[PDB]
């Protein structure tokens, strides 16, 4: 199967042809391929088998914006194999401090000269995400950020998906900077597209980290986030902007608080 | 003799079963010519039977003179459509399954559709003038598309023939003698993988400064 | 009216496709929180916002083909297996099951809304449709309501331990309206009365049936024709702008301007088209139609009849 | 009464559906407070006052789509363990867990209200069930309390430190009156009596159940037909037509004029109506089905057969 599959999808160029060959191709109209490379995926990436969809996986796809150059394509090689396991606790920290600023972001330790040499060549090159408690929104707030997040610092096409088989793109399917095949409904609550133009990336991170930032003030605890109740501070704030202070002032009765401070008000 | 440019936009969503992927189905960026053939001439030239049983169920006609529904029929009334340009296009992926009609229950897809967002432009081609339809349908799903459509004014057409590159899709079934394929690029489908940009060397269309047609393209011509 | 009519329709069915299209036009109203829904969120498209060169996009809900040709095919075999025309049981000569290989070859549903078994037969349907779109925008037009499901004694707990049962829903609002064509070819007068029985007597859509997405379906008017008409989305563009956008006007003066602009249009496509039933005429036709499908004994004949037809179309044309 | 009624029913129940359904016309009155909430407040939405006349645009309350079938449904399985056919100990035979594995899966609640959790399939509820409106408006409709929370010596104060516990509450006042149809497909004689029985003995229904939510369902009209009749919203909006919003009237004035509504919205629907239990005829059947539900041996033997029935259904063409 896997012969024909390159004689039916590669070319180098000025290999010889007939259109004797395309009467063939009608004749025989008159996969395999995607097990193998699942287990390619378990053998190389360390996914599980058999088990899979209980370790909640969200593959983050890379595609390039249209050409690449031989030195970036070996930068993301470097991210690839390189990329920090993301805590949105020091993220929040980060731009909470800086002054709402996103492009703080920028600065953070993100990764773990070349020191990934032997490594293949990322074409298409794959994030993936594990989490520990066993639901759907606890699933996607790290993903959901890394999704935004990895086309603002480095200008790639993201598409975020549970899907071992990506959409794949070309010249106008990039027409989009993003999509997130199927978030958690924090998502369709905050109204914010499923599918982004690169324009957007920004305003997007900014409500994201918004409300992050919200969430972990109120209905959490400091070393565990309680992203099972994201859905409900996303939909008070949607309802109604006052309901931010409502927010606040939880924060400030777990807090044991009677009183915010100067900088928090 | 006369040329018509048809815009096509889609007033559903377009699927069409192009490549497999495990669960999901898609739709690629380019309408075929024999499926659009049929979509504007079945009923209307070629028939239109409601049923197939036997063999006819499962295999197709596209170029049996026996069989009614042939493609063969447009050769003689000396018309034939191009493949179809994607000017702007976005995707959907949806999923569909099979019904729970029973009270009781113990399948389903991921179909890639062509959006309602889209618009795709193709060239139909004839000895005479024609009455096209500005509605057609396609696809798995008998999916609406609104054809507006412009006749070619002699005073924009001219004829030559040396080497041109067709920026157009072009089928390589429908290829005469008299030109020939230089150099090419294919878009891999069912039935046949087209050429989505390709070099030729014969005779030609120049329809505006920017496009070029291969004269004398017809229905099955290398088969 | 109806009377009449019967002089429009073929008299058997033919084996090649005519050109003799039927087109109901209709107003889907929702009446209880419908959830047209693939993939676990409300289906949505950016479409023009109507016909007139608009620069403004707008987010309008889709239901899609399948989401409502379905709850029409499936209340069309309910009621030929109460008639005893098909049956359940497998043992019985005129079983009919809704896809396999033990799909029926010969029942109204097989020939009208068609099937596909393999070398076995296949049949194309002859209910033409589209997908339908809400004449609002989406942020307009729906709304999320939670959900939860505790343990019988009243309580989130049982053993102490929380059970996980709380999530969101996205559902569509109690007016929002769904303008639709849909299209007959090549039906017997029966055929007709079947499908039209269809539209009018199914009443529930999308998911989670049993509790909601109850729906309305005002029919506006049926026009005949020697080809296609609009498709819905223009209806819908249309129907917008002949609007302005100014959307909260009730039921009634909706389905008087659904007429208007669906007349403004047909003059503009080069179909010919034979009758044109609006107003008066749909009214008396529909209350004529209402009578049928309340007697017992015309209902059992009339479609008693396209039993016939359509058996007659099996053995002669058909998968035999 | 209930001896003709016999006859309309079927045997036992069908793997798929053959028209059959039995409708449920009701009017639900508030007798102290209900709070029907989803997200914190409550359920309420913008709708078109009545339908022909007093055409303009008003918000009514929703006893939205769950609201009005778990009250019904838990009422019942409380009934089948009172007369001992199922039972809430762990390591029993006839053990039915609520919305988990270990539901019972042959029980008349897991037959006629479904089921779908973990191995062995999925059931559909054979009660149709919607969400129903106010027949006045919203702010005709409600009031909000205040709830206090003081500590146990008497005062919101516990060491000079406060106590945050002061929030409003928005309840629905008594008196205000929910329109519905309630539809069973595919029943029994024996289902029937038990899903009837759920709604004439059943009687609290929002949020805080324990101290709120008495509701007196008045049962106006039973009617047997091969399909679903007008929706809920429809019912609601010819009743306050039929009134002209002049809603201030006595129960019974009210419940009278809605068995008239519903005997005009009928005579225009495309249903065969087989049997149209109204009036002196209902308060007949309603007394005829008080005698079952006040006696323990005709009870006993009337559920014990449904019983049989729906394990029966279950080993035949369910889950076993």
């Amino acid at each position: 199967i896997f012969e024909d599959y390159l004689d039916r999808y590669l070319e180098i160029q000025g290999w010889e042809s007939d259109h004797q060959a395309f009467i063939q191709e009608l004749e025989n109209y008159v996969s395999k391929i995607w097990s193998l490379e699942m287990l390619l995926r378990q053998a190389f990436w360390s996914v599980p088998s058999g088990k899979f969809e209980d370790q909640q996986p969200i593959f983050i796809y890379l595609y390039p914006a249209y050409v690449y150059a031989p030195q970036v394509v070996e930068a993301i090689r470097e991210l690839v194999y390189g990329i920090a396991s993301v805590n949105l606790w020091d993220v929040r920290k980060h731009w909470v401090n800086n002054k709402m600023d996103l492009t703080s972001l920028k600065s953070l330790p993100w990764l773990n000269q070349l020191k990934y040499t032997k490594e293949d060549l990322p074409f298409l090159a794959t994030v993936y995400t594990t989490t520990r408690e066993k639901t759907d929104t606890d699933a996607w707030v790290k993903p959901a950020f890394l999704a935004l997040l990895l086309p603002y610092l480095l200008g790639v096409k993201a598409i975020a998906t549970r899907s071992m088989v990506p959409l794949y793109r070309s010249d106008q399917d990039f027409r989009e900077s993003i999509h997130l095949d199927g978030v958690a409904g924090f998502w369709s609550l905050l109204g914010i597209p499923t599918d982004l133009r690169v324009e957007d990336i920004t305003p997007a991170l900014n409500k994201l980290l918004a409300i992050y930032t919200l969430h972990l003030a109120a209905r959490s605890s400091p070393p565990k986030a309680r992203w099972q109740d994201l859905p409900k501070t996303v939909q008070e704030v949607m309802t109604d902007v006052l309901n931010v202070f409502a927010l606040a002032e939880q924060g400030l009765r777990r807090e044991k608080r009677d009183r915010p401070y100067e900088s928090e008000v | 003799t006369k040329i018509y440019r048809c815009k096509l936009t889609l007033h559903d969503n377009v699927f069409f079963a192009s490549r497999e992927m495990g669960i999901l189905y898609e739709t690629e960026k380019y309408f075929h010519n024999w499926a659009l053939s049929y979509a504007f001439f079945k009923g209307t030239i070629i028939p239109h039977p409601y049923g197939l049983v036997g063999q006819n169920a499962q295999t197709p006609a596209y170029l049996d003179r026996d069989r009614e529904q042939n493609l063969l029929h447009l050769n003689d009334s000396g018309i034939y459509v191009f493949p179809a340009q994607p000017i702007h296009w976005s995707y959907q992926i949806n999923t569909f399954k099979a019904a729970q009609s029973a009270y009781y229950g113990r399948n389903y897809g991921r179909a890639k559709e062509l959006a309602v967002g889209s618009e795709f432009l193709t060239y139909i081609v004839s000895q005479k003038e024609l009455d096209l339809p500005v509605w057609i349908r396609l696809g798995k799903w008998s999916s609406k598309i609104r054809v507006e459509v412009e006749a070619i004014a002699p005073d924009q057409i001219k004829t030559a023939s040396g080497v041109y590159v067709c920026n157009h899709p072009l089928n390589p079934l429908d290829c005469p003698a008299n030109q020939q394929i230089l150099l090419y690029n294919r878009v891999v489908m069912p039935p046949s993988s087209l050429f989505s940009q390709s070099q030729l060397q014969g005779d030609y269309w120049q329809i505006d400064r920017n496009t070029f047609l291969p004269q004398g393209f017809h229905y099955g011509a290398t088969t | 009216m109806l009377d009449s009519l019967k002089s429009q329709f073929q008299p058997s069915f033919p084996r090649l496709a005519s050109g003799h299209y039927v087109h109901f036009l209709m107003l889907r109203h929702s009446q209880s929180f419908p959830v047209f829904q693939t993939d676990g969120v409300l289906n949505t498209t950016r479409t023009q916002a109507g016909l007139l060169e608009k620069t403004d996009q707008l987010s309008r809900l889709v239901m899609f083909k399948r989401k409502q040709t379905t709850p029409e095919r499936l209340a069309g075999r309910e009621l030929l297996r109460n008639l005893g025309l098909t049956s359940a049981d497998k043992s019985a000569k005129n079983l009919c099951e809704y896809n396999g290989e033990g799909s029926c070859k010969q029942c109204p549903d097989c020939i009208l809304y068609g099937f596909a078994i393999g070398d076995s037969g296949s049949e194309r349907s002859k209910v033409y449709s589209d997908s339908a779109f809400s004449l609002g925008a989406y942020e307009q037009s729906h709304r999320s309501f939670t959900f939860n499901a505790p343990f019988e004694g009243g309580t989130m707990s049982e053993a102490g331990v929380m059970r996980s049962a709380i999530n969101e829903l996205d559902h569509i609002l109690p007016e929002v309206t769904f303008p639709t064509v849909e299209s007959l070819r090549d039906a017997t007068y029966e055929g007709f009365i079947y499908v039209l029985g269809n539209l009018l007597r199914t009443k529930r859509y999308g998911a989670q049936e049993s509790r909601t997405g109850t729906m309305k379906n005002h029919l506006v008017g049926i026009v005949f024709a020697d080809g296609e008409i609009f498709s819905n989305l223009h209806l819908t563009q249309a129907l917008y702008d002949q609007m302005g956008g100014e959307l909260n006007k009730p039921i009634s003066e909706l389905c008087e301007t659904a007429a208007t602009v669906a007349q403004d249009l047909l003059n503009k496509e080069p179909v010919r088209k034979s009758e044109l039933i609006f107003g008066a005429h749909l009214d008396t036709l529909l209350q004529e139609v209402n009578d049928i499908y309340q007697n017992d004994a015309e209902l059992t004949k009339l479609l008693g009849s396209l039993y016939q037809q359509t058996q007659d179309y099996a053995t002669e044309f058909g998968a035999l």
